[PDB]
C-alpha cells in the first residue's frame, strides 16, 4: 500500500536520524581522550595558595 | 617535691603541620 510505503519511508527516516553507533564511537573516543591513571599515590598533598 | 617540668606537652602547629607535609611531598 501507498500508506504503508510512506510509513516505512517515515520510520526508515527515523532509523537514520536514530543511528546512535556514532554515539557509542563518540563515547569511547572520549574514553579514549579521558585515558586517565592515577591512585598509586594516595596522600597527596594538593599544597594550593 | 620536683613540681610540674611536664615536657612542655604540645603538638605540632597545624601550619608547621603542613610545612613538613610540604617538605614531603618535595620529598615524594
Amino acid at each position: 500500500h501507498v500508506e504503508g510505503q510512506k510509513l516505512k519511508q517515515d520510520g526508515d527516516s527515523f532509523r537514520m536520524k536514530l543511528n546512535t553507533q556514532e554515539i557509542f564511537d563518540d563515547w569511547a573516543r572520549k574514553v579514549q581522550q579521558r585515558n586517565l591513571g592515577v591512585s598509586g599515590r594516595i596522600f597527596t598533598i594538593e599544597s594550593t595558595r | 617535691r620536683k613540681l610540674v617540668h611536664d615536657k612542655e606537652l604540645a603538638a605540632e602547629d597545624e601550619q608547621v603541620f603542613l610545612m613538613k607535609q610540604q617538605s614531603l611531598l618535595a620529598k615524594q
